[PDB]
């Protein structure tokens, strides 16, 4: 049996977000890809540099906002820019997201020598594609 | 009002700050999209469009023929024999060689024509004679 | 026959963006662009307005205040055309020998006490000090009074 | 999930509403605009090249939706 | 195989393309492949094959250290530890090892 | 009510050297959404007519890259699973525009290119014979 | 227990359905359900239910929207930005006429990819494209320019195409690629004493 | 703090083969001819052979950077098949996904 990417089925109470719930077989299919950028493109170079960035920010935006992701980031790369676009629940004060804003954008800036933005969409609780 | 101005003035910490207070005045906080990319622009974060994926790198200012034409620096080499026949080959390899600039091959060059100084009395050996 | 090439025009490298920046005008809607554009983060209120942005700017501060004190996880340049200002600060005088040029270099990093201990030590050793330098220490003791400009954190 | 009949009612509100917006952001009159130019202007905006048509962006009137 | 108005034809094209002039057998020409590119160790891909996994490990560090960054799995690690001892499972003193 | 009096506008300075003039240019845009490449065609083309840029369209074949992976951590060889990349192409042939004209649609669609998209723009020059090439000197 | 934090209403339901859309989305943002006066619905629905409403919807977030780019928006800004560009030639209706006033052809690539660096080895190639025709060439001219280019000469176009790659910039490239075009034409006028052994 | 002692060796490699290259390929190109003296040539033949052994290109290894895995690797992304499978499974590599035709 096929285990890759499978939230198996439970007794029906386990809330999964419409990502959580499709196999791989159904990205480009029923979902998209959670990061898009050129490198994967025939033609194209430096694949390996941006598949390095993408696994570190997933990372660094877990652990740098604890508890507050809702979903998988989106990463977005136009030109020399990165957009990081995360779903987040609405517990934090809103002080403590502004403040986590302005540090990891001017952080990741500099990390990776690039104007990198935030943007952060907010959601009372976990959007429950269906309970399997 | 003044005719000459004094190009080459020294910038006190009076000057460098007195011109920190003339841009606060007009701080402002931005106010759309747009006016994020015109400052990243200006800072130089941003890519400048239309895109040149030269921009920023001139080779030192080389001409093509500085690149392609290596021969004035094998004056100090036998114009004849064997060794000439190496560097020319040598020579034209570099010149072929898009990802090294004129230094770094000027390099390549001046690693030959001291190895061969070293080597002069096994070339002599050969009855090759190299300076 | 001759035909007549028409002359070339040019422009900043902002100009584009500011003419398009031209077509728009003030979202009536939205709060200003600095905030998040959510309805959990929006400012709600004139207080929340100056908060919200003190944050975010103390969040900058923090990250900068990280990238100066461990330059070392933030060297490594990836960039094409290098990029300037997303490059560590070094505010630490490099020049560790008692001399005039040793000096400027406290001076241009505006260390009121090393300059002036500095000076104290090359005048007592009996070296000169040109006058030119000597003004330019007066004009940094002259303007902040003796007293260390304002770091982050020491 | 049940919808009630109150909830289908507002739901067709904000379809009216959000079909009048939609032909203003197209530059189009209002008042022609039909279920085909809806269909089109959100194919426009939303561009997904998802395989599966019924998983790509839809503005469509409840009645057909729910 | 080549008359003498060809062979001085073709020795001309290669002295204005910039070719190699004088006869050279293929084993020489290999010194023109060698200085026309990038050694294999100076390619990019070679030398930054692996990211630097020191910057990368000691910047998360330090930023847990600093409260900015939860390592979720230093902290299931830094519990085992603390477990660990408890138990009576701690690390020896290096040359205090149960063989002595 | 709260509208801008006056508006400054960027300052286009016309230069006393004469402009580039451009036989061709071809936009070669290459992504893995073939929607998204319709709808920048759409922006694209657009922007070209309001310009006054004559401006063609064709689709390139698309290119799809497969490979073979192992299904299993270990062993069990016969198992595999495969994957695939698919770069999809569309091309805008503008003809018959200036160095000057070029720089401006240029740079508004590049910026404007959408995330997961790459373009490579061929750009053919029309220039003059040299001067030393008109006449023989022997 | 102090009182819990409330989202305010989304701002779609101050949005007026007259208003200037282009104002909203001024340039490429991510969707933003709260901004985006439409009810899109996106999402394979579960069996008797509906597509995901965009509040909480990765998937619109994936999406590389045009919200930014409606037709209002794109002729809009094409209206200022015709100050920034040049008159073709009036007198170059057509590509013969082009051909005539403008013989030679220079062809080079510019490669727009996202990452941090902007480089692409693949720019610096130049390609130059002339006939022969255009060319001043005698009949002994002609006849040796074809046997010094070799394969970069086509006898079904009669064009010479000089491809340079060798240096590292296109300038170079494009400089080498003239440099070449007016040796290989001198020489060709030139007559050595072993031509005569033809 | 690299995956293991073996990708930390193959770091060494990979610098110290960079250091040396230069060195090697002047060496190699008097090795590589018919045109200098087999004198000349027995010379350099020793004088590469003297370099550091990690200095030499065949001894570095295309490692999963992240797993240290010497074997399954892509090298387009430079990860092993099952590193590579994991991110691809779940959508985080752009533009690639699962092959049916
Ligand atoms: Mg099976
Ligand atoms: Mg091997």
């Amino acid at each position: 049996k096929n285990r890759a990417a499978r939230v198996r089925v439970s007794k029906g109470d386990k809330p999964v977000t419409y990502e959580e719930a499709h196999a791989p077989h159904y990205i480009a299919h029923r979902k998209g890809w959670l990061s898009l950028h050129t490198g994967n493109l025939d033609g194209e170079d430096h694949a390996a540099e941006r598949t390095v960035e993408d696994v570190f920010l997933r990372k660094f935006m877990w652990g740098t906002f604890p508890g507050c992701l809702a979903d998988q980031l989106v990463l977005k790369r136009r030109g020399n820019q990165l957009e990081i676009c995360a779903v987040v629940l609405r517990q934090l004060s809103p002080h403590k997201y502004y403040f986590l804003v302005g540090y990891s954008e001017t952080l990741l800036s500099y990390f990776y020598k690039c104007p990198v933005r935030l943007h952060l969409q907010t959601v009372p609780s976990k959007v429950v594609y269906k309970y399997l | 009002t003044k005719e000459a101005p004094e190009t080459d003035t020294s910038p006190s910490l009076w000057d460098v700050e007195f011109a920190k207070q003339l841009a606060t005045v007009n701080e402002q906080p931005l106010q759309n999209g747009f006016e994020e990319l015109i400052q990243w622009t200006k800072e130089g974060k941003l890519w400048e469009f239309p895109i040149n994926n030269e921009a920023g790198f001139d080779d030192d200012g080389s001409e093509f023929h500085e690149h392609i034409f290596l021969e004035k620096h094998l004056e100090s080499f036998p114009k004849q024999g064997p060794i000439r026949h190496f560097m020319e080959l040598v020579t034209c390899g570099l010149s072929k060689n898009p990802y090294l600039s004129v230094k770094q091959k000027v390099e390549h060059i001046e690693w030959f024509r001291n190895y061969f100084n070293e080597k002069k009395d096994i070339l002599k050996e050969s009855n090759i004679q190299f300076n | 026959e001759e035909v007549v090439i028409p002359k070339k025009k040019t422009w900043d490298k902002v100009a584009v963006l500011q003419a398009l920046a031209s077509t728009v005008n003030r979202d009536t809607t939205a709060v200003p662009y600095v905030f998040q554009d959510d309805p959990y983060l929006m400012p709600a209120s004139s207080l929340e307005s100056r908060s919200f942005l003190l944050a975010k700017k103390s969040g900058e501060n923090v990250a900068k205040f990280i990238i100066n004190s461990y330059p070392k996880y933030f060297q490594k340049d990836i960039a094409e055309p290098h990029i300037p200002c997303l490059m560590p600060e070094y505010f630490e005088p490099q020049i560790k020998d008692i001399s005039e040029a040793a000096l400027k270099e406290r001076i241009e990093l505006r260390k009121v006490k090393a300059s002036v201990d500095m000076f104290d030590q090359l005048l007592q050793a009996g070296t000169t000090v040109s006058l030119e330098t000597t003004n330019s220490l007066l004009d940094l003791l002259c303007y902040y009074g003796d007293q260390e400009p304002s770091t982050d954190y020491h | 999930e049940t919808y009630t009949e109150d909830f289908i009612k507002k739901q067709i509100e904000e379809f009216n509403i959000g079909k009048r917006h939609l032909a203003n952001m197209m530059g189009e009159d209002p008042e022609t605009f039909t279920q085909e130019d809806i269909d089109r202007a959100i194919a426009y905006l939303f561009p997904s090249g998802l395989f599966e048509k019924r998983a790509r962006p839809v503005m469509k009137h409840p009645e057909q939706i729910f | 195989s080549l008359s003498e108005y060809a062979f001085r034809m073709s020795r001309l094209s290669a002295r204005l393309f910039g070719e190699v002039t004088r006869p050279t057998n293929s084993k020489s020409m290999k010194v023109v492949k060698l200085f026309s590119e990038l050694p294999l160790a100076k390619k990019k891909e070679t030398y930054d094959w692996y990211p630097n996994h020191h910057t990368y490990a000691e910047l998360m560090q330090t930023l847990r250290f600093l409260g900015l960054y939860r390592d979720e799995h230093q902290d299931f690690m830094d519990e085992q530890k603390r477990l660990k001892k408890l138990r009576g499972k701690e690390k020896p003193k290096k040359g205090e090892g149960k063989r002595a | 009510v709260d509208v801008p009096k006056d508006l400054t506008k960027p300052v286009v300075t016309i230069s006393d050297e004469p402009d580039i003039l451009y036989k061709r240019l071809s936009v070669l845009v290459k992504g893995h959404d073939k929607a998204v490449l319709d709808s920048y065609e759409y922006f694209a083309v657009l922007a070209a007519k309001e310009l006054g840029i004559s401006i063609k369209v064709h689709e390139p074949p698309r290119k799809i890259e497969r490979f073979t992976l192992l299904q299993s951590v270990h062993i069990y060889k016969k198992h595999r699973v495969q994957y695939e990349m698919r770069t999809l192409y569309r091309c805008l042939e503008l003809e018959h525009l200036t160095g000057s004209t070029a720089d401006v649609y240029l740079e508004y669609i590049q910026r404007n290119l959408p995330e997961g998209v790459a373009m490579e723009v061929t750009k053919t020059q029309l220039e003059q014979l040299p001067e030393h090439i008109k006449e023989p000197i022997w | 227990r102090p009182p819990r934090r409330k989202a305010l209403p989304p701002r779609t339901e101050k949005m007026a359905v007259d208003q200037d859309w282009p104002s909203v989305y001024p340039v490429a943002a991510p969707f933003k359900p709260s901004a985006v006066p439409l009810p899109v619905r996106m999402g394979y629905p579960v069996k008797k239910g509906v597509p995901m409403a965009k509040e909480g919807n990765l998937e619109l977030l994936k999406i590389p929207n045009f919200l930014h780019l409606t037709p209002v928006a794109i002729k809009k800004h094409c209206e200022a930005l015709k100050d920034f560009c040049t008159e073709w030639p009036a007198a170059l209706d057509s590509d013969e006429k082009c051909e005539k006033h403008f013989p030679i052809e220079i062809d080079s690539t510019d490669y727009v990819s996202s990452g941090p660096s902007v480089r692409n080895p693949r720019a610096r190639v130049v390609v130059l494209r002339v006939k022969l025709s255009s060319l001043n060439l005698d009949d002994h001219a002609k006849k040796k320019l074809i046997k010094l280019v070799g394969e970069r000469y086509c006898k079904t176009t009669d064009v010479l195409t000089i491809k340079t790659d060798r240096c590292p910039l296109r300038r170079q490239n494009y400089d080498y690629a003239v440099y070449l075009l007016t040796v290989l034409y001198h020489e060709s006028w030139n007559t050595e004493e072993w031509e005569k052994s033809k | 703090h690299y995956v293991d002692w073996r990708m930390w060796r193959d770091v060494k490699r990979r610098k110290m083969a960079y250091e040396y290259a230069d060195e090697r390929l002047r060496i190699n190109s008097l090795r590589k001819n018919t045109i200098l003296p087999k004198i000349l040539q027995d010379v350099a033949d020793e004088e590469i052979a003297a370099l550091p052994r990690d200095s030499c290109p065949v001894r570095i290894r295309n490692r999963c950077v992240m797993t240290s895995r010497p074997r399954g690797v892509k090298r387009r992304w430079r990860l092993s098949r099952i590193v590579f499978r994991h991110l691809a499974d779940h959508g985080q590599l752009s533009g690639i996904q699962r092959a049916t035709w």
